[PDB]
């Protein structure tokens, strides 16, 4: 779950 | 009969830029004339506007940077179907 | 060694995408990465808002790799073209996305190629203009695949997810469960067409030209379906959007999602399907799908309408309300084509109309109606594919039978080569269920006329919900 993927922290 | 729409998710709204959508069979030449007309009517009211893009090929219309003050005026232009305030999209 | 997601979409029997082109609207991409080098063309179209390097192209690079990557891609062959509509923070605008979609259509008109698939790995709130542009591009013959959204919310509240004619994709994990992460997770509900692997998905990392990273999201899920669609359209280039959607549903793994993950009211609305590639086994077959309307809302005279695609036939029509405050449903013509209309009751919160839309060429279908008798009956005097009933009152053999105070409607088709049978099941019960036999396609689902909430087809199973109930399934095959 990376920060470049909205809305994950990142 | 022309209506206004903006994003229900308030933080995602981008006020000050509007997509002006014209009726389905409106021709590119007509879209361009409608854009110039808005800019002229706005300027007479003391407002600067900028036509960022004229749409044709899927929807007819144009993208305009202007104060929302002009929306009542813009909704009365010929050929207008509806106007939507620009808003954010995000990588999913 | 095979990534779990690529195994998951592999069918139980098996043996791409080059005639097809896939457009990607996303962040910038590292096009020289070895997964995708020479396979992605960067258009250098760019329309992005100002901010407010490895990171700039991570999202797009990963998704290009899911679609077409030589080691970890779904459609390892496929040609891609990329447009930049998301900035370094992964943010774009509705206007920018519209200009991008318009650019694709213009490109096509200037230099026509084969089938086009457009992946939209992005979402904002519901947008009338974005949905209309998507619809217009779909009607122009382009296939659109979009992310359901990552908010653990109803996808109908988001665009392009909510956009008519676009294939909307939710995300499931290695246990085939919907992805959740707190208040975040896959969207769901009736605007989602199917789910696909979208957690822990290995693909190209823009950290380095040979690096890989696992990422999660409904875009990764949508990328699997974009890849599967490109493969399907290479094999059968003449597929219409409705034919492609029916194949994606038909070849999906069914009933593998635990519906407990979804909010209670969304369970009935959310398709329980996980995408898969078609088997080596494929000879004409009857394909049907269930189409839920938007909720009618609570107005006394409210109606919900469920429609089929232009090349589909409406073979049956049912309805459902959670309260059971319902005046049933009827099939009505509209622009020379039958639609499914459901009626709210006085004081009801609203109802759904639920169409069964099928690919049946050469079918000549009609409706036979009988208004209330003193019980009420009507027959195809042709094969019966569906029974419906509506009433205007507040409370109480190729043949349909209704309540004595209700109108009853039979969908009757002339479809030579079509065999249909009727299977019934009843018990003392919150839900009663009856399934067609393998190789048969459910065309109609209804309850024999103690207080029923509604009836709906789930795949080839007819479900009746009540508050001596008898489910009736009409099943057909070639």
């Amino acid at each position: 779950f990376v920060g470049t993927t909205f809305a994950f922290e990142x | 009969t022309a209506t206004f729409h903006r994003c229900a998710k308030d933080p995602w709204r981008l006020p000050g830029t509007y997509v002006v959508v014209l009726k389905e069979e409106t021709h590119l030449s007509q879209s361009e004339r409608t854009a110039r007309r808005l800019q002229a009517q706005a300027a007479r009211r003391g407002y600067l506007t900028k036509i960022l893009h004229v749409f044709h090929g899927l929807l007819p219309g144009f993208l305009v940077k202007m104060s929302g003050d002009l929306l009542e005026l813009a909704l009365k232009l010929p050929h207008v179907d509806y106007i939507e305030e620009d808003s954010s999209v995000f990588a999913q | 060694s095979i990534p779990w997601n690529l195994e998951r979409i592999t069918p139980p029997r098996y043996r791409g995408g080059s005639l097809v082109e896939v457009y990607l609207l996303d962040t910038s991409i590292q096009s020289d990465h070895r997964e995708i080098e020479g396979r992605v063309m960067v258009t250098d179209f760019e329309n992005v808002p100002e901010e407010d390097a490895s990171k700039c192209d991570s999202h797009g690079t990963h998704l290009a790799g899911v679609v077409s990557g030589r080691d970890a891609g779904v459609a390892k062959g496929a040609s891609m073209r990329s447009l930049r509509v998301l900035n370094c923070q992964g943010k774009g605008t509705v206007s920018g996305t519209l200009i991008g979609l318009e650019f694709i259509r213009k490109s096509q008109l200037v230099q026509p190629v084969g089938p086009l698939v457009v992946l939209l790995p992005l979402a904002g709130g519901y947008s009338r203009v974005l949905n209309a542009a998507c619809q217009r591009l779909a009607r122009a013959g382009v296939v659109l695949v979009t992310a359901a959204g990552n908010f653990r919310d109803d996808a109908c509240l988001y665009s392009p997810a909510s956009a008519p004619e676009v294939i909307t994709v939710g995300a499931t994990n290695a246990q085939d469960q919907p992805v959740t992460l707190g208040t975040l997770g896959t969207n769901f509900g009736r605007c989602v067409d199917l789910f696909a692997p979208g957690e822990d998905i290995i693909g190209a990392s823009s950290d380095c030209s040979t690096c890989f990273v696992s990422q999660s999201g409904t875009s990764q899920a949508a990328a699997h379906v974009a890849g599967i669609a490109a493969m399907m359209l290479s094999a059968e280039p003449e597929l219409t959007l409705a034919e492609l959607r029916q194949r994606l549903i038909h070849f999906s793994a069914k009933d593998v999602i635990n519906e407990a993950w979804f909010p209670e009211d969304q369970r009935v609305l959310t398709p329980n399907l996980v995408a898969a590639l078609p088997p080596s086994t494929h000879g004409w077959q009857l394909f049907c799908r269930t189409v839920w309307s938007a909720h009618s809302g609570p107005t006394r005279m409210a109606t919900a309408i469920a429609r089929c695609a232009p090349d589909e036939e409406l073979l049956s029509c049912s309805s459902f309300s959670r309260s059971g405050k319902r005046r049933g449903e009827r099939m009505e013509a509209q622009g020379g084509k039958l639609v499914c209309r459901a009626h709210n009751a006085f004081g009801g919160e609203g109802v759904y109309a639920i169409a069964r839309c099928c690919l049946l060429p050469q079918a000549n279908c009609s409706v036979h109606t009988a208004p209330p008798a003193e019980g009420t009956r009507v027959h195809c005097h042709h094969v019966l594919t569906g029974c419906s009933s509506h009433w205007e009152v507040e409370d109480l053999p190729n043949q349909c039978v209704g309540h004595r105070e209700a109108s009853i409607h039979a969908s009757c088709c002339h479809a030579p080569g079509l065999e249909c049978k009727v299977k019934e099941h009843g018990i003392p019960q919150e839900q009663v269920t009856v399934a067609c036999e393998e190789g048969w396609t459910l065309t109609g689902c209804s309850a024999l006329p103690s207080h029923v909430l509604g009836a709906y087809a789930v795949d080839n199973t007819c479900v009746v919900r009540s508050r001596a109930v008898t489910a009736v399934a009409i099943c057909c095959r070639s």
